């Protein structure tokens, strides 16, 4: 039971439904989990540049030093502020890749730096760091993988569906909508284009399958499908909301990150950060918003760190 | 006893009917048979499919007219 | 007052076998169980 | 292109205006149903004239029920039997004013107290007895304990006066349940009251019967056989305690605000 | 207040009724009939006995295997364990063929049991339907109620059998579970643009409120002058009693025309056959001629307009 | 140890027949219950490849392995 | 100690019949319920593979472990 | 009312109150078995 | 007596009914006494 009273957001015109549900004992929870963190003193310019004082640097070679050791100072703070800088060297030996930590790092940057440059569609001047995943702790608290089923005989072949369900917000719908459209590339559209039968061959299952990735949209931004459509024609663009604009790059976005970084990660990482099929963990819509419409409701980190 | 335990055994007909038992008896075997091969059927002991003593989807596929025309 | 019609001599029969009875069916419960326990331990 | 459009005239058209016609004739053919009782009805003209009119769409061709056990055989729509003796004055002047009865309310038979003229014999069972008898007719029936047997009750009639007293219960043999009470009235008649307007009190020992004061218990209709019930007799005593509603106390009528 | 015929206060007892005399070669009645204290409260206390001949014995053996099936297979889903079974009861089923195998018969794991189960279940109805058709027919009264219930059969058939086949996927019909089917209506619904511009949806909508609003009158209306004989129906019939003139004339007084004591009775039966009849002419439609019920209804100019005050790029035109 | 002298009178206030099909019913319910709790854990013994993999044993078979390379 | 005296007049207003088989079925009832609960927890004791894990014994017998070699190829 | 008289009640408790506690007497040894082979509290 | 209860068979019954009571509560206390020992909960 959520007791009344609630608080309630209208977005759009009005005796059409389209409107957002708060209930202010949940959202204290949500609020209550956010801390930005603490701002970290600008660096004194000027210097000489990194690429020409340090021996192995092969991504931030072009920031002056201090510049670097402010960035450096900053990702203890942001992954791992218990285990300190050794997290990711051995004793002093800075220039020294003996651990996978190092690896992981330097191909975490190079993705963090191609999302904050070439995705600004989706998150337009606001950015990411590795705050906005990892938030103080080196394995980050929502992530998936390949999930392989219940239980069931050794003759009996997985259909994918008809259990609990714990991340299409525990319905019967397909449990795992996110090997095949936020690693793989298939078609979310089902609906046709004109009126009287056509061209289109999807079918029902197909329409199963986007109803439970959309399902996973909705829990991971705290909203509802009115937050993008107006229900009565999910396929129309000209009765969608301005939001449905950057959930669109965000898929794509998610799909890069997925494809290019994280999963070729899988030769790198121990046996402890992989699935029961030995794939990796990898990012969601819920790996950054975590409950919230932007990601600690829209604090814009990333500007303050000329790294990213 | 141990051996004169078992005499008056033959009196249970006259408290229990023998028509509804017999029908009962019945039906509840035909269930039970159902049953039990649905449920081998669908272990590893399965013998429809294990492809024992020879797989025949496998070898329809194979015959030389079959490949002959796959070939084309 | 509820009552089923049997006398004392009928109920002293009726339980002579189904005391019998009962004590033949655990006693087969008992085999079964040591054939799993020796196949298949499961404390 | 998201809208584009072919050709206009499609199935699902068709079908919708197909249904439109199959709709808008069973309408026509219930409506036609519906006339076989009480028609052709009667309109009132501009100076009283009286005329018999059938309405739209008109009446049906009769057709005939079969009754069983040689019970004759009714066609509808046929003809009627003739009304009582009724004795109403108009209130207003006009085709639409209300009517007054003119002598005692309670014995005139006009307003909730009107009854129907029907057959004088017996509903029967399908091997060709009475259906309501009481249960000393009908010998193999019993009240189940757990419920409170209304025999020996006395019959309170919503003044707080007594009535009688509860001598006979009235059963049906084709679907079994209670029809009907029996009671000894003031002046030592029997007399039949409907259990559907008894709320029966086992503790108290009472049935109280809303509908008639105490003393009305002495003029219900009485039978002519008290081994069996008509379908005139049933219909007479069930009218008298419906005149009750609104006629027991004169304040009955009277608009409640 | 006055007592309002809801229970019953007091009960009687007679030995029980046989029934009527079947017509002479007919199999005798099996059951000894027992009688019900809670089910005498509010009706009839008998229960049993029951007729068991032809028709009602291979149906009924039809049924139980198919209900076996589904049972054993939603079982199989949870790898045997009846307590999970108990736990995670309601999001349970047994799954359709997957929509690439088309008509075809597939292997049995994969979409086979629910084509058995299908055609067990089919069986089962239809010889139920002759059942129902002769025990009526032997008594020698109307066969009303045959006529009603070959509707209902068809509705099942068309979603399901007739449809699957038009569209030619096994996979296009609902599966057998309680949440997964629901699964299904929504699904069904997003694909196909929006089922409340389904025009037949609609009529069929009509008409299931409809039956909803007659039977709370007819039971009312009914129970209104229970206290001058109005339960019993067939006698108000074959000779009109002062309740039906009562009944005739609340109506007529309240909204301007009545009906009669048997004709209402027409009146119910159509109110619930067009339910189902749109309920067919709705599904057969969707997706064999229609595919987007919201452009249909903006084709032939039904769909309202809100005003825009926006722009929205498609970003699969930039 | 005298306690239970008059137990046998339990049958004059309990019906025989009653109890007799009530056990045996209530029996044959948790036969299968009982079955079917434990061969959906560890313990199961159908599917547990022990003695051998049936359906892995027909996949390796000579003859089917000689098919399906001369199809790939 | 002279409190509970006319306890046994407990039967002469409970029907002894009625007792006894809502007693007997509330049991039978509460029997399988507590199994199921303590078989819901950390309790269990038909899935803990303790003494040993049978499962995992069948998919490294050296016969099942030959033939999964022998698909490889 | 029941129908039994004094003794026949007389007659019920004595073997009611000697079944009950044979029922509880062997709760209490399964109790026992149990905290010795897997203790829970 | 709407129950058919005289006075006598009243005051037998509440003598009994109040002795269970007793002895009822005494084990719910002791059961908490218990559970408190092990595990308190304020
Ligand atoms: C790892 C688990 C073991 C296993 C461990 C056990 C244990 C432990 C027990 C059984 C028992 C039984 N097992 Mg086993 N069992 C296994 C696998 C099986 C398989 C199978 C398909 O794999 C089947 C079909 C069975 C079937 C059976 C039944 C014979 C018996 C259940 C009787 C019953 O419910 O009567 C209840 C119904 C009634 C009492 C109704 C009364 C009807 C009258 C009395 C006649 C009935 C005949 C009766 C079924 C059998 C008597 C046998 C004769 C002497 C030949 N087991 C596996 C290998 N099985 C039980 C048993 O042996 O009982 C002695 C038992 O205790
Ligand atoms: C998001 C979902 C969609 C929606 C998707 C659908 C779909 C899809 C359909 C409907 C259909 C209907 N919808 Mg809709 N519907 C929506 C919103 C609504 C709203 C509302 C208030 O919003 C209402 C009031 C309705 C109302 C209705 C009914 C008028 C109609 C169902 C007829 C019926 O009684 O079937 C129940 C009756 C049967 C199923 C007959 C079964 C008969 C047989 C004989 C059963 C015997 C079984 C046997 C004995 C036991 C078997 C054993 C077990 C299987 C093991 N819908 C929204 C828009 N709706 C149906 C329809 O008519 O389409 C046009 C339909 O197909
Ligand atoms: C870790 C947990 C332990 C365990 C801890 C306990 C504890 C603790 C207890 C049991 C009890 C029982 N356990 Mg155990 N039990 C475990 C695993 C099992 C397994 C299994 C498949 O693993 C089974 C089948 C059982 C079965 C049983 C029943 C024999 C008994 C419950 C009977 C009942 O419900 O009577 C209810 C029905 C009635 C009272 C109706 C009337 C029946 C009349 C009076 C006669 C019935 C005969 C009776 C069932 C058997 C007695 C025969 C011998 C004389 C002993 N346990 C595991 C190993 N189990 C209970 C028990 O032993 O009670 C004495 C009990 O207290
Ligand atoms: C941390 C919490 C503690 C715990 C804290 C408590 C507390 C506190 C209480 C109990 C009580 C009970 N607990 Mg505990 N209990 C725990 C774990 C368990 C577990 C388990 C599977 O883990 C079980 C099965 C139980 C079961 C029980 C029942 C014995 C008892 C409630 C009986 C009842 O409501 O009768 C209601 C039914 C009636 C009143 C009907 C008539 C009863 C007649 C007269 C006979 C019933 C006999 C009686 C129940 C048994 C006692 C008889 C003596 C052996 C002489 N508890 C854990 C360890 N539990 C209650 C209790 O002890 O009552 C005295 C109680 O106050
Ligand atoms: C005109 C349309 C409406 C209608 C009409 C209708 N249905 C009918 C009839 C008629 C006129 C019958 O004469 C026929 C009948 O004999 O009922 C008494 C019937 C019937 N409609 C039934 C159910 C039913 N009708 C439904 C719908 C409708 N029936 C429409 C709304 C629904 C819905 C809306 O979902 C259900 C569930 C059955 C009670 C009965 C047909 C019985 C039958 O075919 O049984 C034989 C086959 C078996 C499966 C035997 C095995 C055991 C069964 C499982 C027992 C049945 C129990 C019951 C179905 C429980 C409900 C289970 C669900 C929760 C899954
Ligand atoms: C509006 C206007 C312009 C007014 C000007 C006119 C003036 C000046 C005044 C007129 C006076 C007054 C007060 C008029 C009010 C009436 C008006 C105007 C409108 C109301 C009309 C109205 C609400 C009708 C709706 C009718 C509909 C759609 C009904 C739905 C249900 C339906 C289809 C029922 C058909 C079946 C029927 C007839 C059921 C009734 C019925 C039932 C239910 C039985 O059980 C029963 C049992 C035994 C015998 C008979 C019956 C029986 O007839
Ligand atoms: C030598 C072989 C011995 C066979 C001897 C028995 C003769 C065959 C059956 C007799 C028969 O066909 O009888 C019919 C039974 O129908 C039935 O089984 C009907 C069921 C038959 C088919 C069963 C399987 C169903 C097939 C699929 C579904 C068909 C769907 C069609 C539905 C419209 C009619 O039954 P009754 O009128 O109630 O009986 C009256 C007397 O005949 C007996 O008292
Ligand atoms: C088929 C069952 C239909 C039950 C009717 C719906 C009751 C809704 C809950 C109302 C309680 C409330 O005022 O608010 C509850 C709220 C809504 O949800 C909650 O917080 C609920 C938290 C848990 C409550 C679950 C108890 C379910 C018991 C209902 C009856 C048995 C089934
Ligand atoms: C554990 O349980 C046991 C085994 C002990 C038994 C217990 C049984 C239980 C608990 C069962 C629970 C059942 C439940 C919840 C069922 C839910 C059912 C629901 C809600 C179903 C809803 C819809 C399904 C529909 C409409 C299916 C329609 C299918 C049709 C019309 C099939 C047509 C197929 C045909 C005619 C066959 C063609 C095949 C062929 C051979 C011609 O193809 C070429
Ligand atoms: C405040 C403590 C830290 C200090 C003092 C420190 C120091 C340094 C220095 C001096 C270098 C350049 C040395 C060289 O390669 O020649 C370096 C590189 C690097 N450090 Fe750290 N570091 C710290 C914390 C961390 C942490 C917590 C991480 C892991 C999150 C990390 C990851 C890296 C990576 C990836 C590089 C390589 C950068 C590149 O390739 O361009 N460091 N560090
Ligand atoms: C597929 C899952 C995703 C969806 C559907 C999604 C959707 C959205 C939407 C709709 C917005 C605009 C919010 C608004 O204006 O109200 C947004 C903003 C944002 N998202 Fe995501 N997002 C997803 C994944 C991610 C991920 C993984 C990250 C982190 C890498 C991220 C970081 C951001 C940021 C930083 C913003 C705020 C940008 C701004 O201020 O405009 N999102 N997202
Ligand atoms: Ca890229
Ligand atoms: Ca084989
Ligand atoms: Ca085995
Ligand atoms: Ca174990
Ligand atoms: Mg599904």
């Amino acid at each position: 039971c959520d007791f009344p009273p609630q608080d309630v957001v209208q977005t759009g015109y009005r005796g059409l439904g389209m409107q957002q549900n708060y209930n202010p004992k949940l959202l204290q929870k949500v609020i209550d989990a956010t801390q930005v963190p603490d701002a970290i003193p600008a660096a004194t310019p000027g210097g000489a540049l990194a690429k020409d004082v340090y021996k192995n640097v092969q991504v931030l070679g072009d920031l002056s030093v201090n510049e670097f050791n402010r960035t450096m100072v900053a990702l203890t703070t942001w992954v791992a502020p218990n285990e300190g800088c050794t997290y990711c060297h051995e004793g002093t030996n800075w220039e020294s890749d003996g651990v996978y930590t190092k690896i992981a790092s330097r191909r975490m940057l190079e993705m963090t730096r191609d999302t904050n440059s070439n995705w600004t569609g989706h998150v337009a001047d606001t950015g990411v760091t590795c705050y906005t995943c990892h938030r103080g702790k080196p394995v980050p608290e929502h992530v998936w993988t390949t999930d392989p089923g219940p239980d069931i005989p050794s003759v009996f072949p997985s259909n994918g569906q008809n259990t609990i369900g714990y991340n299409v917000a525990y319905t019967a719908l397909p449990f795992d909508p996110f090997t095949p459209f936020l690693l793989g590339e298939n078609e979310i559209r089902v609906s046709g284009n004109t009126d009287l039968r056509n061209t289109n061959r999807k079918s029902i299952k197909q329409a199963e399958w986007t109803f439970a990735l959309m399902t996973h949209f909705s829990e991971a931004l705290g909203v509802n499908c009115t937050y993008c459509h107006n229900s009565r024609a999910f396929m129309d663009w000209n009765q969608s909301t301005p939001k449905r604009v950057p959930a669109w790059h965000a898929i794509r976005n998610v799909r890069d990150i997925n494809i290019q970084y994280v999963e070729p990660l899988g030769e790198v990482l121990p046996a402890s950060r992989k699935g029961p099929l030995g794939d990796p963990f990898k990012v969601n819509c819920l790996t950054c918003h975590q409950g919230a419409y932007k990601p600690l409701f829209g604090v814009p980190m990333a500007k303050d760190y000329p790294a990213l | 006893m141990n051996a004169k335990s078992f005499d008056g055994m033959h009196k249970l007909w006259m408290i229990m009917n023998p028509v509804s038992t017999l029908w009962a008896i019945f039906i509840f075997q035909i269930f039970l048979g159902l049953l039990i091969h649905m449920v081998v059927l669908s272990s590893d002991l399965n013998w429809h499919d294990d492809q024992i003593p020879v797989g025949y989807q496998l070898q329809g596929e194979t015959l030389p007219v079959n490949l002959e025309m796959k070939a084309a | 007052k509820s009552t089923t019609g049997l006398t004392e001599a009928e109920s002293k029969e009726f339980h002579g076998i189904f005391m019998a009875s009962m004590t033949l069916w655990f006693g087969l419960v008992v085999l079964a169980h040591i054939l799993s326990w020796l196949y298949r331990p499961w404390l | 292109e998201f809208g584009y459009i072919t050709q206009y005239f499609d199935l699902a058209q068709v079908t919708l205006w197909a249904f439109w016609l199959s709709l808008l004739s069973v309408i026509f053919f219930n409506r036609r149903e519906d006339k076989r009782e009480g028609y052709p009805q009667e309109a009132v003209q501009i100076f009283g004239k009286t005329i018999l009119t059938e309405g739209f769409p008109f009446m049906p061709a009769p057709k005939t029920f079969k009754l069983p056990h040689n019970g004759g055989d009714v066609v509808k729509p046929g003809p009627e039997r003739p009304q009582y003796d009724f004795k109403l004055e108009q209130v207003d002047r006009f085709a639409g004013a209300a009517y007054r009865p003119v002598g005692n309310p309670m014995l005139a038979g006009v307003g909730p107290g009107a009854y129907a003229v029907r057959a004088n014999k017996p509903d029967l069972t399908n091997a060709g007895d009475p259906r309501i008898v009481p249960m000393r007719v009908a010998k193999h029936f019993a009240v189940v304990d757990k419920d409170p047997d209304p025999r020996g009750m006395t019959v309170i009639g919503a003044d707080g006066q007594v009535g009688g007293k509860v001598t006979e219960i009235w059963v049906d043999r084709a679907e079994p349940q209670v029809r009907y009470l029996e009671l000894e009235a003031g002046n030592k008649k029997k007399v039949l009251v409907p259990i559907a307007l008894c709320v029966i009190k086992g503790q108290k020992r009472e049935v109280k019967v809303r509908s008639i004061n105490g003393i009305h218990f002495n003029d219900v209709p009485t039978l002519s056989n008290y081994d069996q019930i008509t379908l005139a007799e049933e219909d007479k005593v069930s009218a008298y305690y419906g005149a009750g509603t609104l006629y027991a106390t004169p304040n009955r009528a009277e608009s409640v605000l | 207040p006055e007592y309002q015929n809801i229970f019953n206060k007091v009960q009687v007892r007679e030995p029980a009724y046989p029934g009527v005399e079947l017509p002479k070669g007919s199999l005798p009645r099996v059951g000894k009939p027992i009688f019900s204290y809670w089910l005498g409260k509010i009706g009839d206390a008998q229960i049993g006995p029951l007729y068991l001949g032809g028709w009602g014995i291979a149906s009924l053996i039809s049924g139980f295997i198919a209900l076996e099936v589904i049972g054993l297979n939603m079982l199989a889903s949870v790898g045997w364990d009846p307590r999970l079974f108990l736990k995670e009861f309601f999001w349970l089923g047994l799954e359709p063929p997957p929509p690439a195998y088309g008509l075809s018969i597939p292997p049995l794991a994969e979409g086979g049991w629910w084509l058995i189960a299908g055609l067990f279940l089919t069986m089962s109805l239809l010889l139920w339907w002759v059942r129902v058709y002769k025990r009526a027919k032997d008594l020698g009264m109307g066969t009303h109620l045959s006529w009603a219930f070959a509707v209902a059969i068809l509705f099942f058939l068309t979603l399901g059998f007739i449809r699957p086949v038009l569209m030619g996927s096994w996979g296009e019909a609902p599966p057998f579970g309680i949440f997964p089917h629901l699964d299904w209506t929504a699904a069904i619904s997003i694909r196909y643009g929006n089922f409340y511009y389904n025009p037949f949806h609609g009529l069929s909508i009509a008409f299931m409120y409809g039956s909803a609003v007659l039977f709370a009158m007819h039971g009312g209306t009914i129970l209104a002058v229970s206290r001058y004989g109005g339960d019993r129906e067939i006698d108000q019939i074959t000779d009109r009693g002062t309740a039906a003139e009562r009944a005739m004339l609340f109506w007529r007084w309240c909204m301007g025309f009545n009906a009669s004591m048997e004709s209402i009775h027409r009146w119910a039966w159509w109110f619930a056959v067009f339910c189902i009849i749109n309920s067919i002419l709705g599904i057969i439609l969707t997706g064999t001629v229609v595919d987007n019920w919201y452009l249909w209804a903006v084709k032939h100019g039904v769909a309202p307009s809100y005003p825009s005050e926006l722009t929205i790029d498609n970003p699969y035109l930039t």
